[PDB]
């Protein structure tokens, strides 16, 4: 917010606006912005570069939506945090890396359209899985014994559960069909598992998430 | 002596002919149009209008009338593959640039969106706009019989179908817009290269409230397969009026009897496709017709030019037919106007063929491939002939299983689904065609290209031949496209800061040729502003350079900087193919 | 031989209706122009408001007719011309207005495709601007002040100020449009002094909101003209309807004495409540303006390559509402003429015809409005109002108007004769639509001008006599209904013909070769062209079936021929029209 | 969403001289720009919108009062 406030003054500065200038001087500097000089060329560059910085407040998609919890009510899966060449303040990158906000995808339940965000949250832990994810059932029941906390198991694209009509969730989930993404009531990812292999880890995982003894 | 003398005779009053009538109207060229049928189309037929048609409709000043009636883009947001309408779904993609991954490109590419307006509504609009303009004459119920042409003109024989009387029309030029199996194109001795009746179709127009089945997944095309049918027995629902008015297409095998009039059998077939027997279906029309896939190798002979279905036919996949016809007529008419004024040689008219004939080859090829692509979906599911309803339900059921067979079926479906982009999001084909030869002068630079599929992805360029890039300009507090401030029956030279030499070269162009070139500077000389800097980014010339735009919105020529100003007069003489 | 900042075919000084209409014409014909306006914004207060049938028509040719009808007051809610005491008090006399009265409505409907409507300058002006910035053919610089010009055989050079930056630049034009309003800078520059008089009286317009629907809905009118009892004749209040019945203008006419205060939003508020006569009425002032009623017309409209339109060349009291209308028509007379000079298709002889045609119209309207102002006092004078009467003495002159006396019969007589004269401004159909150019861009056919015994100011009489506005008839082109006035104009010459008029095809071909100008041949009720469903056009065209009526881009007749015998004369006629 | 200005009406971030005067610079805003709108639509079921605090606060109160689980004491 601070940096974005600083950036705003850049716009008038670019134009060469200063103190002790008359209306008539400033109307001139606007008029003489489109001149073919060393002066106006340098101004025009500075305006387009000062303009560019404003994206940091008008399209700060990565700050708005892309923050991730690196420590807290979650269990890292040992994978490195995804990252790319792009400025991480401007550009959001959907990931199920634990601590991130669960990626949005359009699912369909019967003929009802819902996001991955609508079928999770709402006061419960939810475990998203897919074909071959039956093992998660037992693991969830075991977890509710060990911990007292219920984990709703929601298979997407299998066993008559919600569908993934576009394939988007299969692209974004970054686990295998048989894996699992464990979603907290706040919509962030507590934990993830590549495949059903990891199913036995869940009771433990839920215990660490709740910081239970 | 002829009964009538008129500059241009248009044979046929469908999209192609009516577009030509409109363009000639706006250009003030007197013309006569004859149409065999006493009325416009009575059933919907073609319906998807693409962004390029939008732009042409803006240039011709009927976009607003069209938009008022048409289904908007967002209600065509998907392309659906399903079993029955009421049964489970098979696959879905975004369509027409509605998916997140395409929408940015579709918005940046054109001032116009895509929309859905069926022929029986679009034709009256074009008729009305022609009548209002009062420059040319529409004659419904008049059938072209034959023509003879010479060095000076075309003599056509016409039948009034009410009176039975024949009469003759002498015209300078004749436009063949008379649809598939063109009498005009036959009279020229041009034969179509391709195939006829590659398949048969039965299109039912009907009413029925299917919103319970469609509102939650809005689409133009819902493609179904009734469990227990061979893969080739696809059922296609086309949304005409969300969600109560539809077409339904079946593709009966060659060994089959189609009774258009058996409304009972047609209705039970539609109920079976819907998969709900309680749905009231009102039949409005049933038509049988033959899918062709052919293109004329020559579009023109002497003083006769053929447009639209006359010179290209293909399956309705991609919806390129109507759009292409509109663009065919929009390519030709400005060229005629200049010829009639003596301001252009017959060399300019030859460029109609040169520029549009490659585009017909492209659309026919694209449409064909997209048709073939459709069968890949039921094939991917494991569907074959000689299967009960039960086996096919089981294959749908088991698609989501945790087995090797299921995993491969899912992978094959994915790949088959992915190919359907070549019909639902074929942005490169729709907007991205570039004339490589014709009424244009190369600048020497190489045609731009990249590693992306040039059918799917549009790349804006001012490379001579390309459609002028869209950019939002501001003229005062009015927002307008680059495309709005060009076109309109005139040549426009777009320039910017330092472009003052272009004023006198355009003045010299006009002395040498007789053709006014409007000089319009952008972000200079008090001209329209480039508020977001888009036009600077896309013009691909320096500030002092220029882009010369044809009356059809295609780039005729470009120049990096003002050091080329002196070549403008010569460029205009080459484009105008003047001696 | 300095260096001009800007080369441009036409410079238009002043961006009011005159100005903008000219830009929009020049826009539609595709002529590169520049317009400069001394004020930074368009007009901010109502001022002019009544659009007459001919403005209607011109708007359709320029193609902003719909855009204008959308915002406008329809002509039925201008049904009357009301003379009253107070707006809540008794009424004095009334007549039908703007052809809403039974004995005129026939003539008003037959006369034009367009009707009369109400749109205040502050709403209009924008729409004109919009249209111009959409066409993108010429350029609008607000905050640029014309200073001076020089001209020669080859063009005009014009010194301009940018009022923001303070810098001066220079425009070189071929031709220049003096559209700069009352007290024309441009017309000064040319050395042409207006004939007439300035400041003949003073007025105070109060644009204000107030729900008077109780007092106005049951007798709809543009113009309510009251005398508050206890006031001298000249102290007429005038209410004008702007947005029925919540928005309004109020006009007073302060005597030569009277110290006037624009700013005093409480004194003005008290005057209005007095005029209404109902002290409980909420009155929200939005503007108050002093201004001076003038009565003058330039004896020349043009000098060399410089041409003046609108208020620059005619000023008058707002009676008859001719000023705006005439300014539109001025601009529309002229533009099509510039285009054809710019393309070397017409000599300077064609630009001389702007003065020849529209200057007599300036004389006519200025006279008509003055007379119409003079009549307004006839009403309160008939009632036997004068100076130095109490409120209680006037109330009695109103009360005893409807009495069985010999005083009352004769006062009702004089009231009816004064009332009868208001037709001059309320139903002035011949002034509005019936003006004809007797010399200019036209060839007389040798027929004497039509006359009749009806007052030519009140009664329009349709004719195709060269110089007249083409008569309106309803045509049908397929299933599309259009006027003769729709299938003509639009930047080109049209020849209307009929059965047996095939010879006009070749005549029109030959005229285009010889002169370079295209004549479009439109047969009516023949050759499969537009039909004449009621046969009206056959009635009004005053030529035989095989004959022709040559219509200018402005919708006035340039020439006519009884029959196809005359086909041969057309090349030379178009030559003569174009002043080649 | 009922009471709020939808995202498409916050399409730009404008730099100007005066509101009726000339403009100085302009970028798309809140993902309305063609080069951002794709990521913005893909990223959330929800769009951006505009609803001032004096309108939002009562809706929150209202839904709290309707739930009737806890207690608001103002003042
Ligand atoms: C179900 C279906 C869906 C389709 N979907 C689409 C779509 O979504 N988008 C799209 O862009 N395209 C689509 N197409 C294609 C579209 O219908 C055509 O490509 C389009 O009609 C081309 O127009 P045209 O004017 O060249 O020909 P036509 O519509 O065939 O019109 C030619 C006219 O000339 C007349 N004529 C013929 N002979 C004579 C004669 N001797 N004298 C006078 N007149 C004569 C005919 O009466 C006819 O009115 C579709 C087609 C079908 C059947
Ligand atoms: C209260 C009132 C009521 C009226 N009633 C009616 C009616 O009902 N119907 C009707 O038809 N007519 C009516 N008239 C007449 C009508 O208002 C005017 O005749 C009309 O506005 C004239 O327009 P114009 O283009 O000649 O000039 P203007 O309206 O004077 O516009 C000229 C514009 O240019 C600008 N300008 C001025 N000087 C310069 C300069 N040197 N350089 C650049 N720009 C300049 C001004 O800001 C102005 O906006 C009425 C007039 C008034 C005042
Ligand atoms: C599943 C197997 C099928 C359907 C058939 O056996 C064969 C393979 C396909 C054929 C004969 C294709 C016919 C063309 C078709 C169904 C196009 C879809 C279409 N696309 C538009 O694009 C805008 C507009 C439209 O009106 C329509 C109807
Ligand atoms: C009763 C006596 C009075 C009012 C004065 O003393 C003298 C006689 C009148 C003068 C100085 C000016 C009158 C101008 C006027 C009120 C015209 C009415 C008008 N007619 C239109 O025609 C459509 C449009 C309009 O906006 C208006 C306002
Ligand atoms: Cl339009
Ligand atoms: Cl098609
Ligand atoms: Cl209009
Ligand atoms: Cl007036």
């Amino acid at each position: 917010a601070f940096r974005s406030m600083v950036d705003l003054i850049g716009i008038p500065q670019a134009l060469g606006f200063t103190e002790g200038q008359s209306p008539e001087e400033q109307w001139r500097l606007l008029d003489t912005l489109h001149e073919d000089t060393e002066e106006a060329r340098q101004r025009r560059a500075a305006l387009a570069a000062a303009t560019a910085a404003i994206h940091g407040q008008a399209n700060a998609h990565g700050v708005e939506l892309g923050y991730r919890y690196r420590t807290g009510a979650l269990v890292p899966d040992g994978t490195p945090e995804p990252a790319d060449e792009r400025d991480p303040e401007l550009y959001y990158r959907a990931t199920t890396w634990p601590g991130a906000r669960l990626p949005h995808a359009w699912l369909e339940n019967g003929r009802h359209r819902c996001s991955t965000l609508d079928v999770t949250g709402r006061g419960r832990f939810t475990l998203l899985t897919g074909p071959g994810g039956e093992p998660w059932r037992d693991a969830a029941r075991d977890a509710a014994l060990d911990t007292g906390v219920e984990v709703a198991v929601l298979p997407i694209g299998a066993g008559g559960g919600p569908r993934d009509p576009y394939g988007t969730w299969a692209e974004l989930r970054e686990v295998e069909e048989s894996g699992a993404v464990l979603v907290r009531p706040d919509g962030h990812v507590a934990w993830r598992a590549r495949d059903h292999g990891h199913a036995k880890e869940l009771p433990e995982v839920m215990a660490r998430v709740l910081h239970q003894p | 002596a002829p009964d009538i003398r008129v500059p241009v005779l248009i044979v046929g009053g469908g999209p192609a002919g009516l577009t030509a009538a409109l363009a000639l109207s706006r250009y003030g060229v007197p013309h006569l149009l004859v149409n065999r049928h006493h009325g416009t189309a009575h059933t919907p037929r073609a319906h998807l209008l693409n962004q390029r048609t939008g732009e042409i409709f803006r240039d011709l000043g009927i976009a607003d009338r069209v938009e008022a009636h048409a289904t908007p883009g967002h209600l065509m947001a998907n392309h659906v593959f399903m079993s029955t309408f009421a049964g489970p779904e098979v696959a879905r993609i975004g369509a027409y640039g509605n998916g997140p991954d395409r929408i940015g490109e579709y918005r940046a590419a054109s001032p116009s969106g895509l929309c859905n307006l069926p022929q029986h509504l679009l034709e009256p609009l074009l008729v009305e706009a022609v009548q209002e303009a009062c420059v040319g004459q529409l004659r419904f119920g008049h059938e072209f019989v034959s023509l003879e042409q010479d060095e000076h003109g075309v003599t056509s024989r016409i039948t009034d179908r009410r009176t039975g009387r024949d009469y003759t029309v002498r015209s300078d030029y004749l436009i063949g817009a008379d649809g598939a199996r063109s009498r005009v194109l036959a009279q020229l001795g041009i034969a179509l290269d391709g195939a006829t009746g590659i398949a048969r179709a039965v299109t039912t127009w009907f009413e029925a409230d299917l919103s319970r089945y469609s509102a939650h997944r809005p689409a133009l095309l819902y493609m179904g397969a009734v469990p227990g049918s061979p893969p080739a027995d696809g059922r296609v629902f086309v949304s005409l009026r969300p969600w109560t008015e539809w077409l339904h297409l079946t593709f009966p095998p060659p060994t089959a009897d189609v009774d258009v009039e058996d409304h009972e059998a047609v209705r039970a077939g539609i109920r079976e496709s819907i998969g709900d027997p309680t749905v009231d279906v009102t039949i409005k029309n049933v038509s049988a017709w033959e899918v062709n896939s052919a293109v004329a190798p020559r579009y023109a002979s002497g003083r006769v030019f053929c447009v639209g279905d006359a010179v290209h036919q293909n399956p309705p996949t991609n919806g390129l037919g109507l759009n292409s016809a509109v663009a065919d007529s929009f390519n030709l008419c400005w060229k005629l106007k200049l010829a009639l004024e003596g301001l252009a040689g017959p060399g300019l008219l030859d460029t109609y063929h040169d520029e549009r004939q490659p585009v017909g080859r492209q659309i026919v090829d694209r449409a064909f491939r997209s048709m073939v692509d459709l069968i890949g979906i039921p094939q991917a599911l494991g569907f074959t002939e000689g299967q009960s309803p039960e086996e096919q339900w089981r294959l749908l059921d088991t698609l989501h299983e945790d087995t090797e067979e299921a995993r491969q079926r899912r992978a094959a479906l994915a790949a088959a689904t992915a190919a359907i982009h070549g019909q639902a999001n074929a942005h490169g084909v729709e907007l991205g065609y570039r004339y490589r030869t014709g009424a244009l002068v190369p600048d020497g630079t190489p045609e731009p290209a990249d590693e992306r599929d040039p059918e799917l992805y549009y790349r804006a360029t001012t490379w001579p031949g390309a459609r002028l890039p869209h950019a939002w300009l501001e003229n005062g507090r009015h927002r307008c496209s680059t495309l709005d401030v060009t076109g309109r029956g005139r040549f426009t030279l777009l320039t910017g800061p330092g472009g003052e030499p272009w004023r006198d070269a355009a003045r010299d162009a006009a002395l040498d040729t007789g053709v006014e070139v409007a000089v319009l500077p952008i972000g200079a000389g008090g001209g329209p502003r480039d508020p977001y800097g888009t036009w600077a980014e896309l013009r691909e010339v320096e500030e002092s350079g220029a882009v010369l735009v044809r009356p059809d919105g295609h780039v005729a020529w470009r120049a990096r900087d003002h050091g080329h100003a002196k070549e403008l007069p010569e460029v205009m003489a080459r484009v105008l193919h003047q001696p």
